[PDB]
């Protein structure tokens, strides 16, 4: 019969950190390893906090790590055993069919073009974003992008973008450790305001010691935004991979499950009755199992 | 003026409209105190009067080589990814006028009382006896967001597109692309 599990915990591939954010000057980012932190300082209009660059600098350095892990398809918790090996069995004839290949060559486009800068990008005048492979601690390949060339609507293909896309399917495919370290330069201007995540005085910022930061899971979540297989009007570009993949920010939910094109129902389709979706939907199951969740019902 | 170039914001999943309507005026004023001039002008064209929305299009008015020259300056650097442009194109014909003026407001009482205290040397109580709070005033106006760069302030810039007009007047424009005197046609 093999009805679905009731328990799936999926542990989260792609985990990332706190995005520290710096400040300095441009045209010396290559020496940017002593650059001061930006400072979340608080200020009276109620009090809020505010997050400036210093007044000579005009430069902001959003450094985060990004551990790629590997074993997407198998759950970190499962109660029917029929169903993990046939979950198990069905990423396997994904995996067979085509690698990590199409999702890695989005999420490191999505490393590619600095999404992760949130705010911090959508008024800068020129990004680059620096993403070391560290291996053993020192380096193994280090990329530089222009992330103003790429952009966010548009998947190009480029000859070291391929290069990061096969890492990161190294990474995914459990043939390799794969650590990044990124970096993300953005020129904003002489003091001007950066946005850091915001806490719950009304509006708190985000710092881990004396240093504005982003959370981990908004840089996770400007990672996964690699969905073009939704039902696509209105020109929106590519959405965060959710279950029913919704926008908060427009109030609407893509992939609803009155058709059949959400995640649970492709899923249930894949692997209880064997109905295989296309190569883009399956893409979408599998960039879900990467962000990883629980699947299950009570 | 008789060429028009209507930049629409692309809807964004991690942005409002509003958000990138600010960013787009902020890069557009900077972009008009690094032109000069008093020759450009701009109008919102998907304007909504009742909810007080300005929509996602921004239409601006000047000549044909100061549109071809905004196409391609570092002004729109980082924004070409949010938005889409048409062409510069010639205003169709019969248009109304209107004028797009910022309205400002004496929503800050306590302002006002700091000013009488540096221009007439009275006291706390004398202003606040002088100026009550009930001269406040809120705007039932659409607006962007600014933050300025000479001083540290962030700003709403509230805005008013005038009665419509039969015909337009000379006037100049600011470095804002709103009317100091300039229409734009409406449509």
């Amino acid at each position: 019969i093999l009805s679905t599990a009731s328990v799936l915990a999926f542990e989260r591939k792609l985990d990332p950190s706190d995005a520290l954010m710096s400040a300095g000057a441009w045209a010396q980012r290559d020496a940017s390893q002593e650059w001061p932190a930006v400072t979340v300082r608080e200020k009276s209009v109620q009090t809020v906090d505010v997050a400036n660059l210093p007044s000579d600098a005009d430069t902001l350095k959003v450094r985060f790590t990004l551990r790629v892990l590997g074993g997407a398809g198998t759950p970190s918790a499962c109660n029917d055993a029929a169903y993990r090996d046939k979950l198990l069995q069905t990423v396997a004839t994904y995996v067979n069919d085509q690698g990590f290949a199409e999702l890695a060559r989005r999420y490191a486009h999505n490393l590619a073009n600095a999404r992760f800068l949130w705010r911090n990008r959508v008024g800068a005048e020129a990004v680059e974003v620096r993403i070391n492979h560290i291996r053993q601690g020192e380096v193994a390949r280090a990329w530089r992008f222009d992330a103003l060339a790429i952009g966010l609507r548009d998947f190009k293909a480029d000859a070291e973008l391929d290069a990061l896309a096969e890492l990161i399917a190294s990474g995914l495919s459990g043939s390799g450790h794969v650590l990044l370290e990124v970096v993300a330069f953005a020129r904003i201007g002489d003091g001007q305001e950066v946005f850091p995540s915001q806490e719950l005085k009304s509006k708190t910022l985000y710092s881990v010691r004396d240093a504005a930061a982003i959370h981990s899971q908004k840089i996770g979540n400007a990672l996964r935004t690699i969905d073009t297989w939704y039902p696509d009007e209105d020109g929106l570009g590519p959405i965060a991979v959710e279950p029913y993949g919704s926008v908060t920010s427009q109030g609407k939910a893509y992939r609803q499950p009155k058709q059949k094109l959400d995640f649970y129902t492709l899923l249930d389709n894949w692997v209880l009755r064997d109905e295989a979706p296309a190569v883009e939907q399956q893409h979408y199951v599998i960039a879900n199992l990467i962000r990883g969740g629980v699947f299950g019902e009570a | 003026m008789d060429h028009y170039l209507d930049i629409r914001l692309r809807p964004d999943p991690e942005f409002p409209p509003a958000q990138l309507m600010s960013v787009l005026f902020g890069k557009l004023h900077q972009a008009l105190v690094a032109q000069g001039g008093d020759r450009i002008g701009v109008s919102f064209p998907d304007l909504d009067e009742s909810r007080s929305r300005l929509g996602e299009r921004l239409r601006i008015h000047a000549s044909a080589d100061d549109l071809r020259a905004l196409l391609a300056r570092p002004w729109l650097e980082g924004l070409r990814d949010h938005l889409q442009f048409g062409e510069p194109a010639v205003v169709p014909h019969p248009t109304p006028y209107r004028q797009v003026s910022r309205v400002q407001a004496k929503s800050n009482p306590e302002r006002l009382r700091r000013r009488l205290m540096r221009r007439h040397d009275l006291s706390e109580e004398e202003a606040r006896k002088r100026i009550p709070d009930t001269v406040a005033r809120a705007l039932d106006l659409p607006f962007v967001t600014l933050r300025s760069q000479s001083t540290g302030q962030h700003f709403r810039l509230f805005i008013r597109h005038g009665p419509l007009q039969v015909t337009a007047e000379e006037g100049g424009f600011t470095c804002y692309g709103l009317s100091k005197g300039g229409f734009v046609p409406w449509f």
